């Protein structure tokens, strides 16, 4: 029920808020308040989840979706199945991640680690309030949010690049889509070096951290370094999201007309056109 | 904070290292140099690289790649170097416009294409062997060569294989900035929205999986600098309080939990699925699936939504309404 | 490099979707004002005497209109087509029956083809209507029109840089992205689609598998075809000043039903209302006009969607003079 | 007729719907999950008296045995019984099976919670040459500070009781990927040397501040054995060591920060 060496480091403490109140453990989960909270929301957001599904025509998983609002109905409180209920889905949804955050930090102080996690966390969190709570604002409905359906998440997702004409020349785009690819680059060469180095087969001896830095200088010239290469895909993985986000904020409340001709600014300098 | 996490604060200089392989130890050029402000976010040493065959093989092939696919391009602008400068973005090298099914192409409609994907192709290969071969010299598993393999191989998917399938070089990708880019949405559109095929969900999935994942174990690393947690080697062969708390992190959050060997496994997993959800879907997209969207109905996943504006009915399918 | 809120945003679809419209406000006025310079109708004058078939020489389509009537329609058109140059510019001084001068016989066939859009065509045109104004606005010739190749700048009213004339062979890639808004799509959506009757805008399968007999080899369309069909939506776009919501849900472009918005069956009827004046009315005209006039291989300039439109979903924000001109159409 | 079309409903693609699935959850479910559990496992609670015997769920979860041979010599076998023979000073708090533990002496010396180490190899580890990895400038002559960084050696450490803790007397660096890895200094009114690893330490032109513990809490800073060269387990001491003060230096460190 605990693993080989678990036992040692359970002690109370760490805590953000609460105490030796919910300071225990489920099972192999930490509880703590946040553990409370995470749940309580859960337990919303699944329940309105599941009733406002049930006034819906479908039950394939697929299809199922339920809307935010007509733009008609503005920044104000919708009819409850004209939107409401998203509406009151989407806070459960922050109500879970920020506690989901939140409790990731108490975990860490009770282990006596850095907080690097829940703050790595913060960026997808960060991201879901640019979709669902900044652009609207922005644009001053909670209409132009997302759906929250498998596949018709997808149909919001892509209407909304064609209305910029060709979003893939949103330029916050293209440094998105540039992070997205390197890091799942960086993912597998990072991973195939380790495994490379601990797993060289027959019964060849294990390597060491000197030929892991002798590989890459031979391949291109250069090695990073092992904690490094941690740093820097902390780096990529959340570029990816915080350059987006200038992207998607712009389409709308910065730009309208089709990203294509943003380029303009180029294209047309007076000197070369 | 550990101040160490963001940048090196006192970085050290000594004798530069050499690990020797099986072979080419002869074949390293260049005087190892150091940069300081590169040193505090990474290791300082830049250098020496090493050539050999495979590599300046690469070189070659490639660079055949580009001056064909510069000179198209340059053509574009009848050779007006300043107008190049400023429409490169715009310029690129194109698959055949017209249809020639499989048919080498002539030079102007696609021939000059499929020449540069040749060398590009070449190019690609001799790159590989000199990754698998430098893992294989310094007695390293091929681990990174697996993966790079599938990357080959999607690129090769979408360059010549899918063409070979559905019989069509106009089918291929361009060259080019803003050329490649389009070819996204012509293709898409033409078999039906991509958005509609698995294979591209999966892809997704392991894509953003893999952002999820290099940010939680970056992070997570970090996290345990203090205890050593970045000596992953030593860490795997001698677990250590640095793993052992960064395991019991994730075993209190999500429930369960991976080790220091086992996470590399499902980053690399992760990395490799990306690219082989997408050969996949590609190789089974004109061969076998016309419409993606369609496809999609026709086996009951796609939503559907009330009319907004009034149902509008197909012109083209009234009564004498012309072609 | 950007431009401000708020944005004016309109939805065209079911909740959720993102579908609409997002226009600039600024934009839309500058337009709104321009388009605003619509001359209004000259007053009502009432119909006494004999038709001008008997009182006038060589009165060949508005001969059913009386003098007064008539009158009234020349200097419609005097005012929409040529108010700098006036009378003259169609007419000899002394003969004003005399066709000497070209603007005449074309002016003439105008008026056929006015007369055209407002009868056949209202499966696109409604009650609204075009009159000369519409395309001219009040230069002879229209400032949105097309040639054989792209031609630039936009508006013929601006004068050209070195680079955008046609005979700079370096910016034709500048000429042909202007065309669809920015893009690097390699086509011409007015050659290949708006000129002609020849080729086919619909791409996409209607099947979710490959029907065995037009999907292997030279049997099928090539990709290109894809990307032009593109081009001609950016083209199309970005003459109305819309997106590609203001018409499909990109669910699937390909389908109607719920899927397409009334605006894009009106647009279908457009494509070929244009295709019809250039086929049969705007490129024979090639035959009365001055070299000055025509392109470089002949033809004679051409009309887009953009002629019309001018960047807007309506042309002159749905103005319409139909029922003070019906000299115009439509006809009994 | 279409391409694809298998039986009168079904397709080439379905079929590979489901094989991709599948594929899929092999490789996580048999594969990488049964990779996790190379170390720790089996889990622990127990035994009864003649209960010695295989628990059937227990043998199924893990993968078969691994052996690293080692670049030194040696070899490594996992996962394998590593049992946690180390008497413990803490005391269960209450009834439930999953409720925290209470230190019961100074947690930083008994070693427990945020101040618990692994029981790492008592080894050196080594440079791919055979050498110590981590040593002391000391000895690693060949070794030096970059232009341009602080010389910690000389300035004194102040702890976080504000209070002067000692004085930096050398650094360690790691010789394999040349990073420092520790700074040295000679204690205050105390015969010993501690080390602290560099990530405890706030690196500035005048003092070197540690946050971490208090200055009285120097003095229990785990010795090594040899005085130029460090075995992984005291690595994993005297890093812990300093991790503990975070949660333990003070009394309120402990509780809720709010
Ligand atoms: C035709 C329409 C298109 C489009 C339109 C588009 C839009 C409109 C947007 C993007 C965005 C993005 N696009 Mg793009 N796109 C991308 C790639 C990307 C990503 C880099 C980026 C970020 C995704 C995001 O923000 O999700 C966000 C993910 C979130 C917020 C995750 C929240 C997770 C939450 C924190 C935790 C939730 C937990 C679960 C609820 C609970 C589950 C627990 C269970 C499992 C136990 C690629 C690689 C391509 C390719 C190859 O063509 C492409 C094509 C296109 N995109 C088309 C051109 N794209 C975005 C961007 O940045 O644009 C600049 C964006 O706004
Ligand atoms: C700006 C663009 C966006 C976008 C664009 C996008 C594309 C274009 C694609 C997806 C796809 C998917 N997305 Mg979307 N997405 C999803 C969730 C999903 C999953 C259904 C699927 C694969 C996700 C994945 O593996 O990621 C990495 C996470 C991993 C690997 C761990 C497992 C996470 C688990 C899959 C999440 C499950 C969510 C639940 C089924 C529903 C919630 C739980 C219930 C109990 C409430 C959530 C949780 C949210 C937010 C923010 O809350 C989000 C936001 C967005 N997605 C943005 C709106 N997404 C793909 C698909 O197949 O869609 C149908 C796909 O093709
Ligand atoms: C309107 C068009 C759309 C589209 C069309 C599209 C297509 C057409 C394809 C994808 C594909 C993919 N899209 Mg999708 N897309 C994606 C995400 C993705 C990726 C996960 C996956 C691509 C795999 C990849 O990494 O290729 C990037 C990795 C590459 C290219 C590896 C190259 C490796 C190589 C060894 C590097 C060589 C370097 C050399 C130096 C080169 C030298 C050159 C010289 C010599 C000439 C997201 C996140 C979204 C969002 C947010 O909405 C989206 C929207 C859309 N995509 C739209 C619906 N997408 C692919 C797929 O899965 O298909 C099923 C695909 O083929
Ligand atoms: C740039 C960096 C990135 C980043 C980073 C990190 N990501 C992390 C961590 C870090 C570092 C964490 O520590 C945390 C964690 O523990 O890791 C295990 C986590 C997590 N990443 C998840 C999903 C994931 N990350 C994505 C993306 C990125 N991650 C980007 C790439 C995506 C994408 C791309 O789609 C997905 C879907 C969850 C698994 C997980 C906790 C969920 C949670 O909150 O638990 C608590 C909540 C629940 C278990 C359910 C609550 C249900 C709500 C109330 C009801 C439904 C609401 C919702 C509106 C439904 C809409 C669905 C519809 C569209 C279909
Ligand atoms: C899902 C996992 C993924 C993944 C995986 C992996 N990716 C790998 C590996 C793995 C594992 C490797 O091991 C391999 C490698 O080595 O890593 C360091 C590699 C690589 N991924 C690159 C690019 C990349 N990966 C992308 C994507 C993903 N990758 C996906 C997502 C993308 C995207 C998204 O577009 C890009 C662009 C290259 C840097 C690199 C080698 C390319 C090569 O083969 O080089 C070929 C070399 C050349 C063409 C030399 C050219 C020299 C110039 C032209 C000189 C010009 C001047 C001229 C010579 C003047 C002459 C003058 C005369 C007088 C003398
Ligand atoms: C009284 C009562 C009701 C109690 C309830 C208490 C409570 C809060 C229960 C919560 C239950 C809940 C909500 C459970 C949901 C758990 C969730 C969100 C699970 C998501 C699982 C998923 C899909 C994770 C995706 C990422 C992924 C593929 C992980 C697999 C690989 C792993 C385990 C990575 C984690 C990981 C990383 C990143 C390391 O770096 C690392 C380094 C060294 C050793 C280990 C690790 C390690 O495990
Ligand atoms: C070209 C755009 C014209 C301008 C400017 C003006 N008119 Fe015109 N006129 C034009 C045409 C094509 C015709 C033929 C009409 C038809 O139905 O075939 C006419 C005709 C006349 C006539 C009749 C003369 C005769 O046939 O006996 C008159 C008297 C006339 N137009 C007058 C007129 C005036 C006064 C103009 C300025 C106010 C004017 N026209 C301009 C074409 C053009
Ligand atoms: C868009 C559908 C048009 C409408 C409506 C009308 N005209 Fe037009 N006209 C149009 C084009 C594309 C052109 C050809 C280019 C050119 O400049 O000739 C024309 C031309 C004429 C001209 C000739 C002017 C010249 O070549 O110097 C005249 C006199 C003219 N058009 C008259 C005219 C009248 C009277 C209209 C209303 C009845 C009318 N046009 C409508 C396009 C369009
Ligand atoms: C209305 C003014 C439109 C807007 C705005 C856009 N499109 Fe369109 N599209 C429209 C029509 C009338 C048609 C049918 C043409 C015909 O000859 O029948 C189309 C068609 C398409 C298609 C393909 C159709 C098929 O294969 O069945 C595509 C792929 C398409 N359109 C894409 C598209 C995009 C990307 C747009 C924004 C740039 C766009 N359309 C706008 C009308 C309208
Ligand atoms: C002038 C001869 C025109 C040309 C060329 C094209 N269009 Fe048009 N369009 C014209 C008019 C007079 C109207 C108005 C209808 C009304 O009620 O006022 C329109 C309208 C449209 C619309 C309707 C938009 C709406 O808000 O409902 C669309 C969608 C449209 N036109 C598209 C369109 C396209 C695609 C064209 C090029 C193929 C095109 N039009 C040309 C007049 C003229
Ligand atoms: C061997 C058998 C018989 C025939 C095989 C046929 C074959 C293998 C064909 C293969 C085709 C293939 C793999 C095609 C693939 C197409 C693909 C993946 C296209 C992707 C293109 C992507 C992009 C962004 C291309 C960009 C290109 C550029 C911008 C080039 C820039 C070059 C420069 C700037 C050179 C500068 C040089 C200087 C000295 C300054
Ligand atoms: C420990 O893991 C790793 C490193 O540390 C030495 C690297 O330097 C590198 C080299 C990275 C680059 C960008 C040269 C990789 C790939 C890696 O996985
Ligand atoms: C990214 C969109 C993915 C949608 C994929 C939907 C796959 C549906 C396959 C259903 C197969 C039918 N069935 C069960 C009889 O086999
Ligand atoms: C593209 C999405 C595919 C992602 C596959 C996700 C694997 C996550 C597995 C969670 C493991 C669950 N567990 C503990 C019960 O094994
Ligand atoms: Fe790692």
């Amino acid at each position: 029920a605990l693993l080989s060496f678990e036992r040692k480091y359970r002690v109370r403490g760490g805590t953000l808020i609460g105490g030796d109140l919910f300071d225990f453990w489920v099972g192999p989960y930490f509880v703590g308040f946040f553990g409370v909270s995470a749940i309580f929301f859960i337990f919303l957001g699944v329940s309105l989840i599941g009733y406002a599904a049930s006034q819906g025509p479908t039950w394939d998983p697929f299809a199922i979706s339920i809307n935010p609002p007509d733009l008609k109905y503005g920044l104000g409180a919708a009819p409850l199945l004209e939107g409401g209920f998203w509406q009151a889905i989407t806070v459960c949804a922050l109500g879970a991640f920020i506690s989901w955050m939140l409790r990731e930090v108490e975990i860490s102080r009770k282990l006596g680690i850095g907080w690097h996690v829940p703050l790595a966390f913060c960026v997808p969190i960060f991201m879901f309030c640019v979709l669902q709570v900044f652009r609207p604002l922005l644009l001053g409905s909670w209409g132009h949010a997302f759906p929250y359906g498998i596949l018709s998440h997808l149909d919001w997702v892509n209407n909304f690049g064609y209305q910029y004409l060709n979003w893939h020349y949103n330029p916050g785009h293209m440094s998105s889509v540039s992070f997205l690819f390197v890091n799942a680059m960086a993912l597998g060469l990072h991973g195939g070096l380790i495994l490379s180095v601990a797993n060289p087969g027959d019964g060849d001896k294990v390597k060491t951290a000197e030929h892991e830095n002798q590989y890459f200088r031979d391949v291109v010239g250069y090695s990073i370094g092992a904690l490094s290469i941690h740093r820097l895909g902390l780096f990529l993985a959340s570029n990816i999201f915080l350059t987006g986000a200038f992207g998607t904020i712009a389409s709308g409340p910065f730009w309208t007309r089709g990203w294509p001709e943003w380029w303009g600014w180029w294209l047309d300098i007076p000197f070369w056109s | 904070a550990d101040y160490q996490t963001i940048y090196t604060q006192i970085q050290a200089r000594g004798p530069h290292i050499t690990v020797s392989g099986e072979w080419g130890d002869n074949d390293r050029v260049g005087k190892p140099f150091y940069s300081y402000w590169l040193g505090k976010i990474g290791d300082a040493q830049i250098g020496p690289i090493y050539l050999g065959a495979s590599g300046i093989a690469a070189f070659a092939f490639g660079s055949t790649a580009i001056l064909i696919i510069l000179f198209n391009m340059a053509a574009e602008v009848h050779f007006d170097p300043l107008q190049f400068f400023r429409q490169f973005f715009w310029l690129g090298l194109y698959p055949p416009k017209a249809q020639y099914g499989m048919g080498i192409p002539p030079l102007h409609d696609g021939g000059w294409w499929l020449m540069a994907g040749l060398f590009m192709t070449l190019s690609l290969g001799s790159w590989w062997i000199r990754v698998y071969s430098r893992a294989r010299a310094l007695g390293l598993g091929t681990h990174i060569a697996w993966n790079f393999a599938a990357a080959i191989f999607f690129v090769l998917c979408i360059g010549c294989i899918h063409p070979t399938l559905v019989g069509s070089w106009s089918e291929g990708v361009p060259f080019g900035i803003w050329p490649h880019i389009d070819w996204l949405t012509a293709f898409s559109i033409r078999y039906g929205n991509f958005y509609y095929c698995p294979w591209h969900g999966f892809s997704i999935g392991f894509a953003y999986g893999c952002g999820l994942l290099f940010a939680a174990h970056g992070a997570t690393i970090l996290a345990v600098a203090r205890f050593g947690g970045d000596r992953e080697i030593e860490q795997i062969t001698d677990r250590g309080t640095a793993v052992e708390r960064a395991a019991l992190f994730w075993r209190w959050t999500i429930g369960f939990n991976a080790t220091i060997e086992s996470v590399h496994r499902w980053g690399w997993f992760f990395s490799l699925m990306v690219m082989v959800s997408a050969s996949v879907g590609i190789l089974l997209t004109g061969t076998f699936v016309d419409n993606w969207y369609l496809w999609c109905v026709k086996h009951g996943a796609a939503p559907d939504y009330p009319a907004y504006l009034p149902a509008t009915p197909d012109p083209a399918s009234l009564p004498g309404a012309p072609k | 490099c950007f431009e401000p809120p708020p944005a004016t945003t309109t939805q065209t679809g079911f909740r959720g979707l993102s579908m609409g419209e997002v226009l600039h406000p600024a934009t839309v006025k500058a337009k709104k004002e321009r388009d605003a310079q619509y001359p209004p109708a000259l007053a009502a004058v009432k119909a006494e005497g004999p038709p001008v078939s008997q009182v006038y020489k060589n009165v060949k389509v508005l001969g059913n209109l009386t003098e007064a009537e008539f009158l009234r329609t020349m200097t419609a058109i005097t005012e929409w087509v040529s108010p700098q140059e006036g009378c003259t510019y169609c007419h000899d001084e002394n003969n004003l029956a005399s066709e000497a001068k070209y603007p005449y016989v074309v002016a003439r066939r105008m008026l056929e083809m006015t007369r055209a859009i407002n009868t056949n065509w209202t499966q696109h045109v409604a009650q609204t209507g075009v009159t000369c104004y519409t395309c001219h606005r009040g230069t002879p010739l229209p400032p949105y029109v097309r040639y054989l190749e792209p031609t630039l700048p936009l508006n013929n009213r601006e004068t050209p840089t070195h680079v955008e004339r046609v005979e700079t062979r370096s910016g034709y890639v500048v000429r042909l992205a202007k065309y669809t808004a920015y893009s690097a799509l390699n086509y011409d959506p007015f050659t290949m689609f708006l000129a002609n009757d020849k080729r086919q805008v619909r791409v996409v399968p209607q099947t979710a598998l490959p029907l065995v007999g037009v999907s292997r080899g030279k049997e099928r369309r090539p990709l290109s075809d894809a990307y032009a069909t593109f081009a001609l939506m950016m083209s199309i776009s970005d003459s109305l000043g819309t997106n590609c919501t203001f018409c499909h849900n990109a669910q699937t472009f390909e389908s109607w039903g719920k899927k397409s918005t009334p605006q894009r069956a009106i647009a279908w009827w457009g494509i070929r209302m244009v295709r019809d004046l250039n086929m049969n009315y705007l490129a024979p005209l090639n035959a009365s006009l001055p070299a000055s006039r025509l392109g470089r291989q002949g033809e004679a300039p051409q009309a887009d969607c953009r002629t019309c439109h001018q960047g807007v979903t309506k042309p002159l924000f749905g103005a319409s003079r139909l029922k003070d001109y019906p000299e115009l159409g439509p006809i009994k | 007729m279409y391409h694809g079309a298998l039986a009168q409903h079904l397709d080439i693609a379905q079929l590979v719907w489901y094989a991709q699935w599948l594929v899929i959850w092999t490789v996580v479910l048999l594969y990488l999950r049964r990779e996790d559990r190379r170390e720790g496992y089996p889990l622990v609670e127990p035994l009864g008296l003649v209960k010695l015997a295989p628990e059937d769920g227990q043998v199924y979860e893990l993968p078969y045995p691994k052996t690293f041979v080692l670049p030194h010599g040696g070899t490594v076998t996992v996962p394998r019984r590593r049992p946690e023979t180390r008497e413990l000073k803490l005391a269960q708090t209450d009834g439930f099976e999953g409720a925290p533990l209470q230190p019961t002496g100074n947690p930083l010396v008994d070693a427990v919670g945020p101040a618990s180490y692994a029981e790492r190899a008592e080894v050196v580890d080594a440079t791919v040459d055979g050498k110590a990895k981590i040593v002391p400038l000391r000895v690693a002559t060949d070794f030096s500070i970059a232009e341009g960084d602080v010389d910690p050696r000389g300035l004194p450490v102040v702890a976080a009781d504000g209070v002067e803790a000692g004085t930096v007397t050398d650094l360690w660096v790691d010789r394999s990927e040349h990073y420092f890895r520790y700074l040295e200094l000679s204690v205050a009114g105390s015969a010993r040397t501690a080390l602290i690893p560099l990530g405890f330490c706030d690196v500035k032109k005048d003092k070197i501040v540690v946050t971490s513990i208090l200055s009285e809490q120097f003095a229990n800073v785990p010795r090594l054995q040899s005085r130029d060269q460090i075995t992984l387990r005291e690595e994993d001491k005297v890093s812990a060591y300093y991790a503990g003060g975070l949660l333990y230096a003070t009394p309120e460190r402990a509780e809720s920060l709010l």
